[PDB]
């Protein structure tokens, strides 16, 4: 069989402004097999509202699944994105830059 | 590879009776469909099961009954027999997903009679009629006809058989027999065919010629009194020699 | 639309 | 363009927590349109794009049906599997499974394709010819064998040179909105100082369809691999797609470093330098 | 109703195509079949089609048109054993119900190069009180009739085949059973043509 450790991509869909509205998307691709767990956090503390797309795949057979919220960003407020799969050893959390 | 089997291919039941019709299927096929035909409405779908220990209801399910205990049986339940259910009915089979050929194969059918009172029962009266001298003055040709007559159902075979061995080559029997009385639902019924050969065939008294009639009834089993002879599954035969003019 | 036909493995 | 419609299918099997996960996604090229996931409420195939909804009821029904049957011989397949390879019943296993055709811009059929896996190397795949099949190692042999008798030629190709041309055309009329725009990828450069000798030159593309899009460094003619990290990628969300790539520079020399951009919504291809 | 065909019955001579049109509704179909059906017998396959474009096997050629949603079946150079009736069949999946058509009814009516058409009486070899009329050697434009009061009974038209001098005739036949009833007037319900021959 073959195990594939997740790419994790934090980001927001349109360029981010400090008190619009927008989303903040975690993009996990690359992975095998299809279990993974993916949370979005607003400063430490999980968000309950996060939809995400249907379980597909790339040409190398890799899954792929985007977790996304709406959001309100401001200067303080720190989000981050919580991955966990059998490839890492422990829970996974890629803070979201906002030039990025 | 021997396909669709289905038995029997003829039965009469009465009012109230209870019969399984037999199905079974050589092919491995997932996917085994009950039909009935009925001359108004084509094919109609009773039962079907997509696969083994499945099963579940068609367009006309009701009075019938379906179990697919293994994927080569289909046998189709009538509890209760009741006269709408006089029909001519068809097992068929197709692969599923079990992969094949995607084609649906139907079996051999049975044709069934539902009759209210079993006294309706007769079996065929057999004639055979001698060619005229004329047909053979004018065209040096021998007709032959054969009437089977008066029987319930129609449920008959006709086979013509020349000194001893079986004829299909100058032969012409009715597609269906036709209804003697068509305004009641007892109507028995009466069926013709045609042999012909040459003069010179014909004319030698040699020649035997003998119409032959299989017509399904009851069986040797059944409860029967009435002083006419009981009306069970028989053969009757009528027969003619070549005339020496 | 999907396909209509599919064989086991 | 050319266009495709891809359906993808993904069987995970749970020993000792039942029947397989089942989840089957339909595109017209890079947009999603039908859905089925066998954990969902409904138990049918799901709209997922506005110009699919006015597909009928039987359209529904016949989608959920043939999905249904999907699921079904996906469950039988990893139990053929587990068989196959004599792999125990207590691990889970997972079976992927991708079909559909390529049209060029005439909108006539172009290339077709099955694919299939299991646990995520190639299982067995049909050639381009349509009519036979490449398989991995010795137990798909038996899935090739068994896959070559006589009148799958005909069935294969049916669909793929046939219904899957004829029904990715009648799409693509029904979402034109949708399916038939480009939309142009809007260029952006940001610097960073990453080591206070170094820079980091990172080059951008957002709000593009369709996803394929080409970015590469390049310094004053000759190009660049070895600096050169691409991202994924990555949907925005909206329907539009995002992606960046960056290079280490010997800063003072962000004047001699073009980014480049290629795009099939471009009418010339883009060339940013670093003002 | 699902599928559309031909009603019937279509009456073509030997030789010539017949050619069976049939119509589908499900815009999803995907497999396409035609069956024979020989009065008395059980549907046989004859035709799978599953894309556009013709297919023949033999003296059959099946058409599809998907675009339109019809599939056809030309049958070239009809056989007398062509008789029958043909169930166009529709199906979308391996899961979904095959859709059948009503049938169309197909007979084959016989080359007769040169027909004698005549009525003769036959008695029988026994004892079965009634008498027979034998309508026959007559043209494939000719129809048989049946009402009448309920007494006298005609058969429908059908075919013979001398397979030694390549003759083929049509015949139809009438009896009554207590009867005051002749052979020259037992066909006076159909039309008959002008030089039928009444002999002695």
């Amino acid at each position: 069989m073959i195990q594939r450790t997740p790419k994790i991509q934090v980001y927001s869909r349109h360029p981010a402004e400090n008190g619009k509205s927008n989303f903040l998307n975690c993009y996990v691709s690359g992975f095998h097999p299809s279990d993974i767990e993916v949370d979005l956090l607003k400063n430490g503390e999980r968000i309950e509202k996060v939809e995400h797309s249907d379980l597909s795949f790339s040409k190398d057979w890799s899954f792929y699944l985007l977790y996304y919220t709406e959001f309100t960003p401001t200067e303080k407020d720190e989000y981050a994105c919580r991955v966990n799969h059998v490839t890492l050893s422990q829970p996974k959390i890629v803070k979201w830059d906002r030039d990025m | 590879n021997a396909g669709v089997t289905q038995t029997p291919k003829f039965q009469v039941l009465k009012t109230g009776q209870s019969m399984t019709l037999q199905c079974a299927q050589d092919m491995n096929h997932e996917y085994m469909s009950w039909y009935r035909q009925d001359p108004g409405m084509g094919l109609r779908l009773i039962h079907y099961s997509v696969g083994a220990g499945i099963t579940d209801q068609g367009e006309v399910p009701n009075g019938y009954n379906v179990s697919r205990s293994t994927t080569e049986d289909f046998p189709l339940r009538l509890l209760s027999a009741a006269p709408s259910q006089t029909s001519v009915y068809f097992c068929a089979s197709r692969p599923g997903l079990a992969g094949g050929r995607p084609e649906q194969y139907f079996g051999p059918g049975t044709r069934l009679t539902v009759t209210e009172d079993l006294k309706n029962v007769f079996p065929p009266e057999v004639a055979v009629f001698e060619p005229s001298e004329a047909e053979i003055s004018h065209t040096q040709k021998a007709t032959l006809v054969c009437l089977a007559t008066g029987f319930y159902p129609d449920h008959v075979e006709l086979s013509w058989w020349v000194n001893g061995k079986e004829v299909h080559s100058g032969v012409s029997t009715d597609p269906q027999p036709l209804k003697e009385q068509p305004a009641l639902n007892d109507s028995r019924y009466a069926l013709s065919s045609r042999l012909r050969v040459s003069a010179t065939f014909w004319q030698d008294p040699r020649n035997h010629f003998r119409c032959q009639v299989q017509f399904y009834g009851l069986s040797e089993n059944d409860e029967w009194t009435q002083d006419r002879a009981k009306p069970v599954t028989q053969i009757v035969s009528a027969e003619a020699w070549g005339r020496a003019d | 639309m999907l396909w209509g036909y599919l064989q086991y493995v | 363009g050319s266009h495709s419609m891809r359906y993808f299918f993904t069987s995970v099997s749970r020993p000792g927590r039942g029947e397989p996960r089942f989840i089957a996604v339909g595109y017209v090229d890079d947009t999603q349109f039908v859905r089925f996931d066998s954990d969902a409420a409904s138990q049918r195939m799901e709209p997922r794009a506005p110009w699919i909804e006015q597909e009928g009821p039987e359209y529904w029904d016949g989608e959920t049906r043939k999905v249904k049957a999907h699921s079904q011989t996906h469950r039988v397949d990893l139990g053929t599997l587990r068989g196959y390879y004599n792999q125990s019943e207590a691990g889970s296993h997972t079976v992927q499974r991708m079909y559909g055709c390529d049209v060029g811009s005439d909108w006539r059929f172009l290339r077709g394709y099955h694919q299939y896996a299991y646990d995520g190397k190639d299982y067995i795949a049909l050639k381009e010819d349509l009519r036979s099949w490449t398989a991995a190692d010795m137990a798909a042999q038996t899935t090739k064998h068994k896959w070559e008798a006589a009148h799958v030629a005909e069935q294969l190709r049916a669909y793929l040179e046939g219904t899957c041309v004829e029904w990715l055309r009648r799409y693509l009329e029904n979402g034109k909105e949708t399916l038939q725009r480009t939309d142009a990828p809007k260029t952006h450069m940001t610097h960073h100082a990453v080591s206070d000798h170094e820079a980091t030159l990172r080059c951008w593309a957002l709000s593009f369809y369709p996803a394929e899009i080409t970015l590469t460094w390049q310094r004053d003619g000759e190009d660049q691999t070895q600096d050169t990290e691409l991202v994924e990628t990555r949907p925005a969300g909206d329907g539009t797609f995002q992606k960046w790539a960056a290079v280490v520079v010997p800063s003072g020399q962000e004047q001699r470093y073009t980014c480049h951009v290629q795009h099939e919504g471009l009418p010339k291809p883009l060339t940013l330098r670093w003002e | 109703k699902e599928v559309e065909q031909n009603s019937g019955p279509l009456s073509v001579p030997e030789g010539a195509i017949a050619s069976l049109n049939c119509t589908y509704s499900d815009r999803g179909s995907q497999s396409f079949f035609w069956y024979r059906q020989y009065s008395g017998k059980s549907p046989e396959l004859i035709m799978s089609i599953y894309s556009n474009g013709d297919k023949e096997d033999g003296r059959f050629t099946a058409q599809l048109n998907k675009a339109s949603q019809y599939v056809s079946l030309l049958i070239r150079d009809s056989q007398p054993s062509d008789s029958a009736t043909y169930l166009c069949a529709v199906t979308t999946d391996s899961w979904g119900k095959l859709q059948f058509g009503a049938g169309t009814q197909v007979v084959v009516t016989p080359d007769i190069q040169n027909p004698d058409p005549a009525v003769y009486q036959l008695r029988d070899s026994k004892s079965s009180d009634k008498s027979v009329c034998l309508f026959t050697d007559f043209d494939s434009q000719t129809n048989v009739s049946q009402s009448k009061d309920s007494d006298v009974y005609i058969t429908d038209k059908t075919v013979l085949d001398m397979r030694s001098m390549d003759f083929k005739s049509n015949s139809a036949v009438a009896w009554s059973n207590k009867s005051d009833f002749a052979c020259a007037n037992a066909f006076n319900n159909s039309i008959i043509p002008e030089d039928t021959f009444f002999p002695s």
